[PDB]
């Protein structure tokens, strides 16, 4: 009998406790040892209907991964002073020498571990005086922590089983006659990014575009690639030399002093590489909308930076890379693209519940490598004279990251 | 469906800009995902503008024209939505509403929980002008009763409110919807059905109250001798 | 295909009758449908095609036949008559005016000379009223010395009287002092269902 | 962890060669926002010589620490 389930999740991994990375310990300590040597039993003449858009597994995973943040904002990560008015100066100083209005070196009186002993020190704003806090500003990065998506395996509930559709082209919302029972999931990483899908799954056949209602322009357009595109993100400069904690509730997080070749950060990815994939996408789209309709892509028309540009986590530090150039083109039915990005630490997590703030990056520079495995777009629409259809970068609901994986998974109850 | 508290009606000039505000209680703001916007031309149906996300502030519109012309901003802390329009044009003269679309609408289409109060935005270089009131001198030369009214011409902006006999004549009164003239000024007629045999013997005062300019004009509608 | 074709644009039916509106969709999907009274914001009556909103009378039902979105309003009350609009996703329909069905009523036709104050001001409003008639649908042609004036006038009609259940129409021919004086006869020809022929009312330049 | 300034042995009854009991005074903020009060405390082992770390204070009422026999039964 094929019922449910609905709902629960049981995470797991083979990562050892020797690693202290935040996502590793969320899978090593907050979850249980996994089971290597995966195995599937294909069902014989059985058709299972999936529903990714009302899938409780996605809801659970979305809640859980967000809830995992509670694990950090409790022990060591805090919401405390200081928010003393920081007074900002010009670019500092000798080695840079750069046209960057984003790195704001601002000074303030920092109270030490001593009751009433202040000290003039420097910090960094990004984007006068102030321009900080005024909200649930959750500070402190603590030692170790470190954020990077780690493969987490989810195994069937006690008494229940996980069904997995093996359909190379599955809308995630229909019947699948090709379905197998599997002990646990392949291992789903807590991908933290907007607009772009980093290190997700790939379609077996062609680029799979999915959306509850593709005609409904409030719905996000999930575009699962059949090929990876390597994004190599690198910090051109260096600074914030490690962390210097001051007192029980005091810390010199940020600045450093060593500075370097300060300049706008960015990621390297051959522009032709994902230009290929955009070719694939517009071919899929035009076949969905008119069978011969011109497909135009455009950048964000506004909104919070987090969803306006490509926000993603690299090593705990959040980068906001403007990828307008990756959209600004039209497809009618050695050079690489270089995207301008910005590092923050202030991030809006949950539903405006608070703003997590980490730092310092520690050490210097940084390198993160992740392969794009799909996009999230949103269609404009128009009248009968719309002709060419316009897609702009979407995002805003990280749950989509889980949808792109769980569309083929479904826990089931048997009698 | 308690109306969403919008800003008051406003008059700007061609090339100007205006932020039309619309806000409500926390509960509704938290219930709604996107804040949408829709305008209607005088005597026309609904023309949808765009939407802005309450979670992210992400925007999308029915036309790139709206993308540039209309900037939709939002503030969760103030539970308020702003609509900034730049490069106001004559065709932007219209009444504007905001509407809230709750979470979990599924595939049921676009249905909205709450609707806005309504804000009239007029785009015209015309300056403030009081009405000129011209009586419709009725013929006394085909029934027992006949219409007579005052012409509230050449006034701006709207609205204008016309009473009769200090509000003593409301029965059998046809006050006509205000109409935009090609001059850029508005005009409105207001008539009352009265005995035709009493024409030239009774006094027919209409009281034209033009609030925008605070101009109060009484005028008599009597046959010419 | 145009996203929505809402029809008819105007539907007149008597109290106690059942209204049947059709919004033809260009696509498949669930529909929504709103009431809008004069001076009032739009108001969700039916959503998800055939699922009325909370606080909506059961006499308001909905359905769909293929792409032909169907709207049913049974046992209509006098207070159930207003403007109504369909919507499919971000797109609205053509819009419908729901009106009360009465018998055909011929207009009381009056014509009025502009005030000497206005003529001396430099303009002239030559006015012709259709008082208390039904429907409001009418063809009024201005003939100044037997010359068709179209686009040189502005019309304004009142809404269905709550008691009379009819309409009144003000047609104002906008002339200059020059053109006004240059002509003598200002004949308003009123063509209407209730009329057997174009009713002609006129007057002399600056005379009563 | 206000800097405590320490004096000599206090005082009359002792009268003792003890460099361990350090009677140090400081401005102790009361329950009132900004009302301090000069009071005494004890260091063991100038001024300061305290905190600079995760110094977990407060003994609370009752508590009291002494090993109590605890029996552990089979799972």
């Amino acid at each position: 009998v094929w019922k449910d389930a609905e709902t629960t999740l049981f995470c797991a991994s083979d990562a050892k406790a020797y690693e202290t990375e935040k996502h590793n310990v969320w899978a090593t300590h907050a979850c249980v040892p996994t089971d290597p040597n995966p195995q599937e039993i294909h069902l014989e003449n059985v058709t299972e209907e999936f529903n990714m858009w009302k899938n409780n597994m996605v809801e659970q995973m979305h809640t859980d991964i967000i809830s995992l943040w509670d694990q950090s904002l409790k022990p060591c990560v805090k919401l405390t002073p200081l928010c003393v008015t920081l007074q900002c100066t010009n670019v500092t100083n000798n080695i840079t020498d750069d046209m960057r209005g984003e790195l704001k070196n601002c000074s303030f009186n920092m109270t030490t571990e001593l009751r009433d002993k202040k000290q003039k020190v420097y910090s960094l704003f990004y984007r006068y005086r102030l321009i900080n806090c005024n909200t649930s500003a959750i500070t402190q990065a603590c030692p170790k922590v470190s954020f990077e998506p780690i493969p987490i395996h989810y195994c069937a509930p006690a008494g229940f089983a996980i069904l997995k559709c093996k359909d190379k082209k599955f809308n995630g919302t229909g019947p699948c006659p090709s379905v197998s029972t599997v002990q646990c999931t392949h291992g789903i990483k807590p991908v933290v990014s907007t607009q772009l899908l980093l290190n997700g799954s790939l379609a077996e056949e062609e680029v799979m575009i999915r959306s509850e209602n593709i005609t409904n322009n409030a719905k996000n357009i999930l575009v699962q690639f059949n090929t990876p595109v390597q994004i190599n993100c690198t910090r051109p400069n260096n600074n914030t030399r490690k962390s210097i904690r001051i007192g029980p509730g005091q810390a010199f997080y940020a600045t450093g002093d060593i500075i370097g070749d300060i300049r706008q950060a960015h990621c390297n990815v051959s522009k032709a590489t994902w230009n290929e994939t955009l070719g694939k996408v517009v071919k899929q789209l035009r076949k969905h909308f008119g069978n011969n309709t011109i497909i135009r892509f455009a950048n964000s028309s506004g909104g919070d930076l987090e969803v306006t540009t490509h926000s993603f986590n690299c090593g705990g530090e959040f980068f906001y890379c403007n990828t307008s150039g990756l959209f600004n083109s039209t497809w009618i039915s050695n050079d690489s693209i270089t995207l301008p990005c910005r590092i923050k630490q202030i991030i809006n997590m949950w539903q405006r519940i608070g703003q997590a703030m980490y730092a310092p990056p520690i050490q210097g520079v940084i390198r993160c490598v992740s392969n794009i495995t799909g996009l999230i777009l949103t269609r404009d629409g128009g009248s009968t004279n719309s002709t060419t259809e316009t897609f702009r970068p979407g995002g805003g609901d990280m749950r989509d990251n889980w949808r792109s994986e769980l569309y083929k998974y479904k826990v089931v109850k048997i009698e | 469906q308690v109306q969403l508290v919008q800003s008051g009606s406003g008059v700007k000039k061609p090339g100007a800009s205006v932020r039309v505000s619309c806000w409500t209680s926390e509960d509704i703001f938290e219930r709604t995902e996107l804040i949408h916007w829709v305008r209607q031309a005088p005597g026309q149906g609904l023309e949808w503008i765009g939407w802005v996300k309450t979670v992210t502030g992400a925007v999308n519109f029915g036309s790139p024209d709206f993308r540039q012309r209309v900037s939709l901003t939002r503030d969760r802390d103030l539970f308020t939505a702003h609509m900034d329009i730049r490069g106001l044009t004559q065709g932007d003269t219209a009444t504007y509403f905001c509407a809230r679309q709750k979470f979990y609408t599924g595939g049921q289409g676009w249905y909205f929980d709450l609707w806005g109060r309504g804000t009239l935005i007029v785009v015209s270089s015309a300056s403030t002008k009081g009405p000129s009131v011209f009586p419709l001198a009725p013929s006394s030369k085909s029934g027992g009763t006949a219409a007579l009214g005052c012409l509230v011409k050449d006034y701006f902006p709207e609205p204008v409110t016309v009473s009769w006999n200090s509000g003593a004549l409301t029965s059998g009164v046809h006050t006509f919807p205000a109409v935009l003239q090609s001059s850029g000024l508005y005009s409105l007629s207001s008539v009352v059905t009265v005995p035709s045999s009493s024409l030239g013997t009774q006094t027919y005062i209409c009281n034209v109250n033009h609030k925008p300019s605070n101009t109060k004009v009484d005028k008599k509608v009597e046959p010419k001798s | 295909e145009i996203v929505l074709t809402q029809s008819p644009g105007t539907l007149s039916l008597s109290p106690g009758e059942t209204a049947s509106l059709s919004c033809t969709a260009a696509s498949y999907g669930h529909m929504t449908w709103y009431q809008k009274k004069p001076g009032q914001p739009p108001k969700l009556l039916i959503f998800a095609t055939s699922k009325r909103a909370s606080g909506i009378p059961d006499r308001f039902s909905g359905s769909q036949f293929g792409k032909q979105y169907t709207l049913t309003i049974t046992r209509m009350e006098p207070e159930d008559f207003a403007r109504y609009y369909c919507q499919q996703l971000e797109f609205f329909g053509q819009g419908t005016r729901l009106e009360i069905r009465r018998t055909v009523a011929a207009p009381s036709v009056f014509i009025f000379p502009p005030s000497d104050e206005q003529l001396k001001s430099g303009t002239a409003s030559v006015v012709c009223l259709l008082n208390n008639f039904y429907p409001r649908e009418a063809k009024v042609q201005w003939k100044v010395d037997n010359a068709l004036q179209s686009g040189n006038s502005q019309e304004s009609v009142t809404e269905q009287d709550s008691k009379d259940s009819t309409y009144s129409l003000s047609s104002t021919l906008t002339l200059s002092k020059a053109d006004y004086e240059k002509h003598k006869v200002y004949a308003c020809e009123v063509t209407h269902q209730g009329l057997s022929s174009p009713v002609t009312k006129s007057f002399n330049r600056g005379e009563c």
